[PDB]
């Protein structure tokens, strides 16, 4: 887990 | 009528697919419009994504939604490769091999909202509200902006999109079923569709609603 961009939409 | 956008990559890879934008005199946008042809995805070696926005996007809109492999090789190998041998094939949270994507691409016509009729039962997180309408639309779907102005009638079906833990004082969501006579689903419900190319059924996203 980082994210490097945009807002990621993940596990439910 | 070449127009991409980039998901998930580090500077230093926008630059490359920069570099390789203007060798191949590709138009290279900050954000996605109905204009977008390609979407250039941060993947794993086998072309698994996670889950964006313009990936959602480019899904609902029928683009090409591709690799960055496919910059990095088109790089290596000085000349443009083919789209369809780096073509996302899946994501982290929906599965690894479905292809969205390439559902979409080619069903333009068999549109998985076809004569639904949601509507976004505001707020949301990390997302327009706006941006999942035209998610919606570009699906087939119609949108509704109020809970009473549903279309009621013959053949056409009611949804309520709603993305609970985005509430205040919530429960107000629990709600909603004593205001019309619409299912309700969680947001999940259009993200997993939009997804996979294909049209969930309701019951694992069904709220459930006090009367
Ligand atoms: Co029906």
């Amino acid at each position: 887990p980082t994210r490097v961009s945009s807002p990621v939409f993940g596990a439910t | 009528r070449m127009s991409m956008v980039v998901s998930g990559l580090t500077p230093e890879e926008f630059m490359l697919v920069y570099k390789f934008a203007r060798k191949h005199h590709i138009t290279l946008t900050n954000l996605i419009t109905e204009e977008t042809t390609h979407v250039v995805m941060k993947t794993d070696a086998e072309f698994v994504c996670e889950r964006t926005l313009k990936y959602f996007l480019g899904i609902a809109g029928g683009k090409w939604v591709v690799s960055y492999f496919w910059v990095t090789q088109s790089i290596k190998e000085r000349k443009m490769l083919n789209e369809h041998d780096f073509e996302v094939r899946g994501d982290v949270v929906n599965g690894r091999n479905h292809q969205g994507p390439k559902r979409a691409r080619e069903s333009q016509d068999r549109k998985i909202f076809r004569g639904l009729e949601i509507c976004c039962y505001g707020p949301f997180t990390n997302m327009p509200t706006d941006q999942l309408e035209w998610m919606v639309q570009l699906c087939g779907a119609s949108v509704v902006k109020e809970l009473s102005s549903f279309t009621l009638g013959t053949g056409v079906h009611p949804i309520v999109v709603v993305q609970p833990d985005a509430w205040t004082e919530d429960n107000g969501f629990h709600a909603i079923g004593q205001m019309c006579e619409a299912p309700v689903v969680t947001r999940e419900w259009v993200l997993d569709s939009v997804a996979l190319y294909q049209c969930q059924e309701l019951d694992t996203y069904l709220i459930p609603q006090i009367p």
